[PDB]
């Protein structure tokens, strides 16, 4: 990739190309795999020379074997050279059954044997060289050019063509590309495309929307206009559907959309869709590919915390490599502990282990957990922390370096880490300590280079009274209209502004009065086989569904009359946004609203809902992360 | 500028792997489904490192096995040339494609001479024949099957390796369909000059590896495992092959089948051919940027500039040898295709990507 | 466009023969040169018309003559494949062109069988061979001997008209070069599929006519002649026949020589196959119009429409069944070439141009 990169920049620039290959052949420990980059950088040699004529010049020094020998090195349209003393057979003593003589390996013996190359040249670092090997063998032949000698004739014999200004070696950069919006590809569905599809009429921008076969009739398609527009992906899942990122990208080509938001769920975090994107010179809104992979890679995010002087959540730091490996970082910790998937998210394969005992049996199983999920088996190991809130902190910041933090939220009511009732401010989280996650997040964004919306995720240890860092969302978060209300900034105008190109220096971050948020999802109350009480899906059409018009609640939804729940998504229907000046208050309306709003046809998590609203430790503010299973069993 | 675009294009479709419309795997007919590899991948991961040497390498190393002549006659087709030449074997044998019959070129490592070890001279009738069935307009099957290329003393006095940096060169420049199937085993650099192609597929109990697994036996000595470990560790079956995105399916056929099994190479052979005809003219559809790339290949066959053609004489490359005998735009086509999907089996990553490994409770 | 200009530079070589850039004659070895050819027309003039029946006529009226396969066989190249039923033969030769070897296909009508009349399954042989020459990108040399194709009872129920026809049709619009050479006789519409080249020879003793000298004695009892004096004053003389433009060239060549004149056959088909080729480079460099032809005729097998689709099928004419096998831009300049060849060497002059016999003393 890196042979086809220069001869890229060669082409592009017209430089002739100079080599120095050594090898001990292809790289078996890649696998079966390594072959191929035989035949793709000698294509790329033979189209450079055959389509842009300036001369590839192969200097085989030390060891030159196997395949890169075999291959690019002795093209017949390059200058083949050897430097005096290298070993140029086919294969290396790795491979090899038995004994080569020199007259058939060393590059001074083949010199005189026609076609193996168009010299042997001296080697200019070792300078006893030419009289060592004379010393062995007078008959042996010795080189005559140098290899300046090889590089001035070169250059001398080719046309002096008037060489341009020059340019740097060009990357993806989004920053290029971020110009202003009129028109914007919306990769999401559900009422995530139902937030972004009204903040595409607020900021004035034209949908061109994308949607599977039970979507192409969703209320975030019946949200648009004539001018906006609405393209069939096919299919009923996400695979057939979201997921296709070629699909999507051929939408954003066609339409010759200005920017592209990639919503949440489904690509929205991924690196390598953001590099989809911006390879094609299409404007995506949010980070840098550099900033997606430095906070998305787990290692890589705690190790940055490390140099920003962010405390971490204590654990192996980088990636466990065995079973032995995770006993000994757990005994430092002090068990019990978290074994967790690199690739996870979401509360995917994050076991919990109490004993060394336990710890040689789950670290094979959970090994395999996130083998099964992900295609990856790699766990690292954090520490345990029984008594938490969720604490998480909103960033923006645009491409000039203003590091605008809006504010935190706790997210500590969560089943199955799906955050289920979520909230402006931590009621056992001091003002000291909520300064401390306000000034790392700004260290962190201003030290990766950070651009867009971004969410840095921190546990708050109600037993230690310590905040420690535990990752970040590179991308927009569900819980963002809570921070809306009480930042007093929009948080997809902010990036939407920040996608065009513009500053966000003239924001001012408040802390307007208290703000909650219920994620009112379609479910039905079933009992597990001890008889506790669980929430499970109930799909189906919605026969009656009232939302009364309220001034400090915002209500984003899917759910109308008529509409239908489908089988293939989430049970997600609504966000139900209250605002107020106090949290019981807060607490008292949504309540109060909670009883006003219907719906029918479907079941709805609603019973639930209203009973934490109406429990005595909750009004009080004195709960952690693993409150909500242990009052469905009350 | 064609150059420029197939390397961002097989940047892109590399991103994504099994969403690309790379993944011609659907196309051929004669191929086993995605159920039995995913239940040979369950039944290779249950059993040991003996039980996968049974199962994977001891059928590619069986003398019994019908070699290339005894596969290409099975074929039941009329043969019109044939070139043994060692353990080379080039053909040339007419198909039924149901419509009418086509000529369809053959070059084959053949096991029943050398063991499939090919020398300096059966790559330099390699680089002939793959120029020759490019004048002539004839889609070639490459047939792999191969210990390796030589590493004696007598090929590299031969200079071996700039006869094998030719044939890959030809291969990656034939202005005609590649279909690769493995016959056996497909080892080091004698096997990619023929795995070079479009469609790289293999027969149900075949490999393809970096180099014989025995040869990992240098490697395994350093960090102290067995060689038989070292080749179930780089994953050598052809379900996992097809799982690592360096084969195109698994040809339901067996060397030795005589149930409905044998009529699924022809079949597999007939549809492959088909699907790259369908995909190339697909992509002279929509890249008008494929037509420039044969214009500026064409205007150098009309006016040869004195750097280049002396190049050409030297290096005696697949040209147009004549007007009647150059290719058309859907040769070039082949070859951009053939580089999509070769720089698509490979893949890497960056140092910010890598996940870096625990160095806390490391002695 | 390249019709309506195909027509119209055709027409203005129309006008001048002498000084036209169509000679390509002047560049074969192996032929009679002009000097040679005036002495003989003296000789053809002096002698009465029983002497030129015995010089042009009687040697292919000669039961022992050499056939079509053995004058072949006599280039001494790589016989690949040979097609043979009844009268008609067809070979694929890879003959030795100096720089490399390269295969030709030969179409030859063979006179040990009927005198070489062909029946209306070796004109749909014919056109079997001339749509796999095509695809498979070889130079085709025709061999005329004949006394015509049957024109009998079976011939016209199983439909002789059609099948003519389809063949000139096909040969007219073939992607590669064609030269004929008449190495005996050659008569109407069973040779005319068969003459229609790039570049037309003949032999030393070859005849080339409208019809067999003996078929003008239905016009010779009009005027009271015999049948001889009717080809004597008409000129079936490869002498005259170079002399009014019907052939190109006379190969010194008859298919019993033995000397280097034996020698002179192989260099006058690689020498005009060369010059053909040469020609369509130079024509590619001088047009723009058959650049944008290529575009039209690749356009429309990029998009098939039902209508245009539907009289191929009917037809089952050489066309691009294939994207491997459609033809090059160098095909269209053969189409092309090969019009402007034929059509150079048909004059018609208008009732101006025509001057009026005397009617004065004759009642
Ligand atoms: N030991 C632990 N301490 C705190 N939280 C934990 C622990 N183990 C699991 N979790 C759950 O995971 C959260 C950390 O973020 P996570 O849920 O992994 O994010 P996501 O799954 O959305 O990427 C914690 O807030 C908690 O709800
Ligand atoms: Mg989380």
């Amino acid at each position: 990739e890196k042979f086809s990169a220069l001869l890229i920049e060669c082409a592009k620039r017209k430089l002739p190309v100079v080599c120095f290959i050594s090898s001990g052949g292809m790289q078996t420990k890649e696998g079966a795999a390594a072959l191929f980059s035989m035949a793709v950088v000698n294509d790329r040699i033979t189209r450079f020379i055959r389509d842009n004529e300036l001369p590839v010049l192969m200097f085989g020094f030390g060891d030159c074997t196997g395949g890169a020998q075999a291959s690019f090195v002795t093209h017949p349209l390059v200058q083949t050279y050897y430097l005096s003393g290298t070993n140029m057979p086919f294969a290396g003593q790795m491979v090899v059954p038995a004994y080569l003589p020199s007259t058939s390996t060393l590059s001074n013996y083949l010199s005189k044997v026609p076609g193996a190359m168009a010299g042997l040249v001296h080697n200019p670092f070792s300078e006893n060289l030419d009289n060592q090997l004379a010393s062995i063998d007078p008959l042996m032949p010795m080189p005559t050019a140098k290899i300046n000698e090889v590089i001035i004739n070169a250059l001398s014999t080719l046309v002096v063509e008037a060489p341009a200004e020059e340019e740097e070696i060009v990357q993806n950069d989004p920053r290029k590309l971020m110009k202003p919006i009129n028109k914007v590809l919306v990769h999401a569905r559900g009422c995530t495309a139902v937030k972004l599809i009204r903040k595409a009429h607020d900021n004035n921008i034209n949908v061109v929307l994308v949607a599977s076969d039970p979507d192409m009739t969703a209320v975030p398609a019946d949200m648009l206009k004539e001018s906006d527009k609405l393209v069939c992906l096919g299919g009923n899942t996400s695979d057939e559907s979201y997921l296709n990122a070629y699909s999507v990208l051929k939408v954003a080509e066609y339409e010759q959309v200005d920017a592209l938001h990639p919503g949440i769920g489904f690509l929205s975090e991924s690196p390598q869709f953001a590099a989809l994107c911006v390879n094609n010179g299409v404007n995506f809104v949010g980070p840098s590919v550099h900033s997606m992979t430095t906070m998305g890679n787990k290692s890589n995010a705690i190790k940055t915390s490390q140099a920003q002087n962010v405390p971490v959540v204590p654990g192996s730091h980088g990636i466990l490599t065995n079973a032995e490996q995770a006993v000994n970082v757990a005994s430092e910790i002090g068990y019990p502990v978290l074994l967790k998937a690199v690739q996870g998210g979401g509360g995917k394969g994050i076991q919990v282990v109490k004993r060394p005992e336990d710890m040689i049996g789950l670290f094979q199983k959970t090994a395999t957990e996130a083998a099964a999920a992900f295609g990856n088996g790699d766990l690292y190991l954090e520490k345990y922390v029984t008594s938490l809130r969720h604490i998480e902190v909103q960033l923006l910041r645009d491409k000039f370096g203003h590091a605008k933090v809006l504010g935190l939220r706790d997210c500590s009511v969560q089943r199955n880490n799906q955050k289920v009732v979520e909230e402006s401010g931590s009621t056992m989280l001091p003002d000291e300590l909520k300064k401390q996650v306000l000034a790392y997040t700004r260290a962190l964004g201003d030290a990766t280079d950070y651009m867009g919306a971004g969410t840095v995720e921190f546990i708050y240890n109600l037993d230690a009274n310590e905040v420690y860092f535990m990752e970040m969302n590179t991308r927009l978060q569900v819980a963002h209209p809570v921070t809306e209300a009480t930042s007093g900034i929009d948080i997809v105008s902010a990036q939407f502004d920040i996608a065009a190109g513009r500053s966000i220096e003239h924001l001012e971050p408040k802390e307007i009065g208290y703000a909650m948020e219920v994620r009112v999802t379609a479910e039905k109350a079933a009992l597990d086989s001890h008889g506790v009480l669980q929430l499970i899906p109930n799909p189906g059409k919605i026969t009656e569904c009232v939302f009364p018009d309220h001034p400090d609640v915002e209500i984003i939804s899917i759910a109308a009359p008529g509409k239908e729940v489908s089988p293939y998504y989430d049970s997600l229907i609504a966000q139900v946004i209250m605002r107020g000046e106090n949290r019981e208050d807060v607490i008292a309306k949504l309540h109060a609203y909670l009883d006003s709003v219907v719906l029918k046809g479907i079941a709805t998590n609603i019973p639930l809902l209203k009973l934490i609203l109406s429990d005595g430790t909750f009004k009080e503010g004195v709960y952690d992360t693993n409150y909500l299973p242990r009052f469905m069993a009350e | 500028p064609l150059f420029l675009q197939a390397e961002h294009l097989a940047k892109d479709f590399s991103l994504f792997p099994k969403h690309s419309k790379q993944s011609l795997s659907e196309e051929i007919k004669g191929l086993l489904n995605d159920d039995a590899i995913q239940a040979n991948l369950k039944d290779l991961a249950s059993l040991d490192v003996d039980g996968y040497v049974a199962k994977v390498i001891q059928p590619t190393q069986d003398k019994g096995r019908p070699g290339a002549k005894r596969i290409i006659a099975d074929l039941k087709g009329r043969l019109i040339t044939e070139t043994h030449l060692g353990s080379f074997y080039s053909a040339e044998v007419e198909l039924n494609f149901g419509s009418r019959t086509r000529r369809i070129g053959f070059i084959a490592q053949e096991r029943t001479t050398a063991n499939g070890a090919w020398m300096p001279e059966h790559h330099y009738a390699a680089c002939k024949a793959i120029r020759h069935f490019a004048e002539l307009s004839m889609p070639i099957v490459y047939l792999i099957d191969t210990p390796g290329a030589d590493a004696g003393e007598v090929a590299n006095s031969q200079n071996q390796a700039h006869s094998i940096s030719k044939a890959i060169a030809e291969s990656a420049n034939v202005d005609v369909p590649t279909v690769g199937i493995v016959i056996g085993a497909g080892y080091s650099g004698g096997a990619i000059p023929l795995a070079a192609a479009n469609i790289l597929l293999s027969l149900r109990d075949g490999i393809f590896n970096t180099i014989q697994p025995q040869g990992l036996q240098s490697i395994a000595r350093k960090y102290n495992l067995s060689w038989q470990e070292c080749a179930k560790s780089v994953g050598v079956s052809p379900e996992e092959l097809y799982t690592s995105g360096c084969i195109d399916g698994i040809i339901d056929f067996s060397p030795g089948d005589r149930d409905e099994r044998q009529h699924n190479l022809r079949r597999a052979i007939i549809s492959s051919i088909e699907a790259v005809e369908r995909a190339a003219v697909n992509f002279v559809r929509e890249s008008k940027d494929l037509r420039e790339h044969y214009d500026r290949s064409l205007a150098r066959f009309l006016n040869p500039s004195k750097n280049l053609m002396a190049l050409e004489l030297n290096a005696e490359l697949a040209v147009a040898t004549s007007p009647t005998n150059h290719h058309n735009l859907f040769g070039s086509a082949y070859r951009y295709l053939r580089y999509l999907t070769l720089r698509s089996r490979i893949h890497s990553i960056s140092q910010e990507q890598y996940g870096r490994l625990s160095r806390v409770s490391v002695p």
